[PDB]
RNA sequence: CGCUGCUGCAGUUGAAACGCCCGUAGUUGGCCCCCCGCCGCCACGAGGAAACGGGAGCGCUCCAGGCAGGCCCGUUGGCCCCGCCGCGUGGGACCGCGCAGCGGGCGCGGCGCGCCGCCGCCGCAGCCCCGAGGAGAGCGGGCGGGGGCACCGGUACCGGCCGGGGACGGGUGAAACAGGAUGAUCCCGCCGAGACCGCCGGCCGCGCAGGCGCCUGCCAAGACCGCCUCUGUCAAUCAAGGGCGAAGGCCGGGGGCUAGAAGGCGAUCAGACACCACCGUAUUCCCGGCCGUAAACGGUGCCGCCCCGCGGCCGGCGCGCGCGUCCCGCCGGCCGCCCAGGGAAACCGGGAGGCUCCGGGCUCUGGGGGGAGUAUGGCCGCAAGGCUGAAACUUGAAGGCAUU
RNA sequence: AAAAUGGAGA
């Protein structure tokens, strides 16, 4: 049964499950890829 | 569990006999003589009654000169306090 | 206080018939 | 005397319950608070729950009470 | 607790009216008390009204034309075939002339005048005198 | 009164109504179905039976005087009750055992007006009705 | 009501109407993610992480700068609460008055709290459990409620 | 047929109190239903105030003030006449009548 | 006879809110997502034996009757019944609940297509309503004779001890019972236990209620108010089930200062069994258990809503003011009087009002006065007693509040 | 200080 646990935990980890960076992808994101909100020049997309 | 429903279990060791009052009043003094009670120096409940009124805790390998039935009977719990007042009070 | 002598009358009146009761059975 | 429930008197409102007012709405507000040292602009709750120091100073600027959070330095009046 | 919000609001319309006051509130706005409300203001027995929005409940203020005798509600909603519409006239309205009952019908909500006249009977939301 | 009103709630009314209807002392009367076996008479408008020992009893208040009645048994359930008996001195025609049937006292059980201790009255003695032998109208 | 306690107040307070950010906003709302999970990485608990956020830093409401509650930051990134603030807090107290009940045994009164606080708990994981914040399994006991912390 | 809306109790917020004995009955009294009167008296009777005034050996000397409470109970109240019985009207007039501020046990 | 109450009854005093609180089923859950699908739900059919009854036409010498009658609707006997809890047909208002990301391509992938696969594929705005004068948690500050555990200071009362002094002392409504020249009462010092926490002490406060008052501390809280703090309906009342619960009682110890059920006296009165004096045991105080009841009463269950004004007291929290416990609100609780309204009245009116114009929710209880809390079973307790709970029979009022 | 009755039924 005790391996089994483990089993679960496999099937959790293909599940987007902890992804701490992709949260903390916005105040870290608004120093470096903000795209053209202020004085940027690169307006145009796809 | 709970082999005697009745509280006199320690003393459902006499049966039928031996009347219903001190068969009561044998399972409260029967239960206190073989209690653990904890030893002052050991502080662990490790006491028995060797023989009335002498009683040693297996861990502090010290004998208090306690009760008979009870490390500590009420009355001299009491004086305890009141030779402490005496004392206290005298410096 | 008539039901104080009453009730606790009537209690006197219950316990004599359990000694009845029992005792004749 | 004209009085109208439906077009709300502000006069009153304030005399009012947070909640008994036609709309209930906040009754406090941040005050930004000016250190006599320097010039850091420290935003505060009208009523403080927890402490905050003034930027280079450890010492709390707001040690807070049960209401109005007071100040050791200088206050500067709500925003302004 | 609150079950019943047209009794509360009903017994605040009635109240208030009962001291004269036109403009009362009402502490939730139903989307089943607007139809209680309009059908009210459409008899012509309340006058305009309006609901202050918060995001919440909301809070109903109705100005009166004053003329209000009585409201009220069957708690809970009992329903009657449209057969049996009249025997309900006969108990909770005061007369044949000014009758009123809110019905509940799928096919929209109206007094009981004209529903019985559609031949649809459904549930008594509440009464209105 | 509390009330529990609920469109799901036909639980608490339907106990509630049965257990509290047998509250009445009438509704017990009829719905116990002690009476049918408690009466002496089993729930009829008349009873047959034997005339036993006559009775003299002392009346209350205002009504002061000993209105004569016969215990009669009565024969299906082998009881005996006492019967009052109809109009002025109707009583001398009763004497040993005959065939009697009694009847209801109008209250159904409490003894009538003021004369006390009395639940059944006589309507009948030998064959001939007893207000008749009153009259004379039929009499041995 | 107040729960079980007979006593009724009305503590609640009112945050702002605009359901869009404030005026003044000094932070970004992408500012606003990072302070979060600061916090748990200083380990405020959801509860005291809006609280420190109010009066320390400007942002005073988490919705109206982004579209989001506390835990729901906190719930995509690493530290999501698997027993919710509100219970773990809860348990936290019956343990505290337990150690009361067994010093001392006299205090009947103290009791009836530790019997309100483990009546309240388990009406709280009732709800939890029928929810999928915490597992059905997830029982309320007397000997690991010290050890639930873990 | 309820007599008082107190009903001889000032108890509000409560459930049971404590109990003080007349000093006349002796009938144990909770302190709700207790009279107490708060009394002020010179220890000596005035009548033989001069006198005793009269011999002031000690400069200044003022006579002894005596701070006492009194609490009959319903029935010593009633017999010694501490309180009477009113009508309705009666009833609800909160003051003890008959002025004397004076200070001494005898109105006087 | 709305005196069985669903419509449509009472429960502050007539009959009646569990002593108190938690609590599982049970019942009941605010706004709120138009459109989809199920619930329930009405409209509304199909097919549902009559007799009987509602009800065509009809003059037995008139009906009650019957379905006959006459140159006649193919003359009749038409029609509504049957409840049929299903079954169609439709509305979807209300009513409860709803999950799996969709979608496209390959797709006729077998007389038409689905499954199911396999593709981010590009069409996804792909995706967490709100933040309840619901509740839970949180934080800041005060709040209280609120609780336990130690600790401890007073005086009193009683009992000793020494000293002094000098005959009476006690007790009362008067008296007497028992004190006292081995010296009482009395007056002071010295002391020993045991309870008790005085005046301050209250339309004060606290607490689930019973209840809560020595000084020092110590432990766990509770309610409260304030807040741009999260939680997101976790809610209400609750059979069964628990937990408490004054005194008295009981069961073993410990303790024993005063009062003091019993029991003794004296003194009362034709009796004094008693009232009153004087002793005095159980008890009272503590610990460990049982009891589980009180006029446990506010004689008024709980959670909600709306109110008519005038003032207090306590808890915060704001309001300006020459800053004074100054005013003025937000108040949460304590309340007094009371306006309509209600009530058989008395009275209530921070309701017992909004209600014969009689329908927020939810537990409990009553049905003339006896018998009767009895009998009989079960359960509980060691017992006392508790808890549950009829009848046979009686008999005409019992009762409620008010007027002289 | 003591201090007890008041037949039935207009």
């Amino acid at each position: 049964e005790q391996e089994l646990e483990k089993k679960k935990k496999e099937e959790l980890e293909q599940r987007r499950k902890k992804a701490e960076q992709r949260c903390k992808e916005r105040a870290e994101k608004v120093a470096a890829n903000r795209l053209a909100f202020a004085q940027t020049g690169i307006f145009t997309e796809k | 569990m709970a082999k005697r429903t009745k509280k006199v279990g320690l003393t459902g060791k006499y049966g039928t006999r031996y009347g219903r009052a001190a068969r009561k009043q044998l399972l409260k003094i029967e239960t206190s003589q073989k209690a653990k009670y904890t030893c002052p120096f050991c502080a662990k409940d490790k006491v028995r009654r060797t023989a009335c009124g002498i009683w040693t805790c297996r861990s502090c390998s010290k004998t208090m000169a306690g009760g008979a039935y009870s490390l500590h009977t009420e009355p001299a719990n009491a004086a305890r306090a009141t030779i402490r007042r005496l004392r206290l009070a005298r410096e | 206080m008539r039901a104080k002598w009453a009730k606790k009358r009537m209690r006197k009146l219950k316990r004599k018939r359990r000694h009845m009761k029992a005792r004749s059975k | 005397m004209n009085v109208d429930l439906l077009y709300p008197d502000p006069v009153e409102e304030q005399r009012k319950h947070k909640l008994k007012r036609l709309v209930q709405g906040p009754n406090s507000y941040f005050l930004e608070i000016k250190c006599a040292g320097c010039q850091d602009i420290v935003v505060v709750y009208s009523h403080a729950n927890t402490p905050v120091f003034c930027p280079g100073c450890t010492s709390q600027i707001s040690i807070p009470t049960g209401g109005k959070c007071a100040f050791t330095s200088q206050v500067e009046r709500y925003r302004q | 607790v609150r079950i019943n919000v047209l009794r509360d609001a009903l017994k605040s319309i009635c109240n208030a009216q009962r001291i004269g006051k036109k403009q009362v509130i009402v502490r939730p706005s139903s989307k089943v008390i607007i139809e209680f409300l309009q059908l009210m203001q459409k008899n012509g027995y309340i006058s305009d009204f309006a609901v202050v929005d918060n995001h919440r409940s909301n809070r109903i203020v109705v100005n009166l034309i004053g003329r209000l005798n009585k409201a009220g509600v069957i708690s809970p909603r009992f329903d009657i075939p449209a057969n049996d519409i009249e025997k309900w006239v006969v108990n909770l309205l005061p007369s044949r002339l000014f009758g009123h009952i809110i019905l509940t019908t799928s096919q929209g909500i109206m007094d009981h005048i004209e529903a019985q006249h559609r031949q649809i009977g459904g549930k008594v939301i509440g009464y209105f005198y | 009164s509390g009330k529990t009103s609920g469109l799901y709630t036909a639980r608490k009314l339907r106990t509630i109504r049965r257990i509290q209807r047998w509250a009445d002392k009438r509704y017990r009367k009829a719905h116990l179905g002690t009476w049918l076996k408690a009466n002496p008479l089993e729930g009829a408008c008349m009873a047959r039976g034997i005339v036993t020992q006559k009775i003299g009893i002392s009346a209350k208040q205002p009504n002061s005087a000993v209105r004569k009645a016969v215990r009669v048994q009565l024969t299906k359930n082998s009881k005996k009750i006492t019967a009052f008996v109809p109009r002025d001195g109707s009583l001398t025609y009763i004497d040993n055992n005959d065939e009697v049937l009694v009847a209801g006292f109008g209250r159904a059980g409490r003894a009538v007006g003021d004369i006390p201790g009395c639940r059944f009255k006589v309507i009948k003695v030998a064959g001939i009705g007893l207000l008749a032998l009153f009259l004379r109208k039929r009499e041995k | 009501g107040r729960m079980h306690a007979p006593g009724k107040g009305i503590s609640r307070s009112a945050i702002p109407y605009t359901r869009a950010p404030a005026p003044w906003n000094k932070y970004t709302p992408e500012d606003v993610c990072e302070q979060i999970y600061k916090l748990a990485k200083k380990g405020t608990p959801p509860s005291q992480i809006g609280l420190i956020l109010r009066d320390q830093f400007a942002i005073g409401q988490v919705k109206n700068v982004t579209g989001s509650k506390i835990v729901r930051i906190l719930k995509a990134k690493g530290l999501a609460p698997e027993i919710p603030e509100d219970l773990y807090c809860m348990i936290k107290k019956a343990v505290a008055i337990r150690k009361h009940l067994e010093r001392s045994r006299r205090d009947k009164d103290s009791k009836f709290r530790l019997i309100l606080v483990e009546s309240r708990i388990h009406r709280l994981a009732r709800y939890y459990r029928q929810a999928r914040r915490l597992p059905p399994t997830f029982r309320y006991k007397s000997d690991q409620a010290a050890a639930l912390l873990a | 047929p309820v007599k008082r809306r107190n009903n001889g109790r000032s108890k509000y917020n409560c459930g049971h109190t404590n109990i003080v004995r007349c000093q006349n009955c002796h009938r144990c009294v909770p302190k709700d239903k207790v009279i107490k009167r708060f009394t002020i008296r010179n220890i000596v009777d005035n009548t033989i105030a001069d006198d005793v005034l009269n011999a002031c050996v000690i400069q200044g000397f003022a006579i002894p003030k005596l701070y006492n409470k009194v609490q009959y109970c319903v029935s010593c109240s009633i017999h010694n006449h501490i309180v009477r019985v009113r009508s309705r009207e009666d009833r609800k007039i909160r003051t003890p009548p008959k002025r004397f501020p004076r200070n001494s046990s005898q109105k006087k």
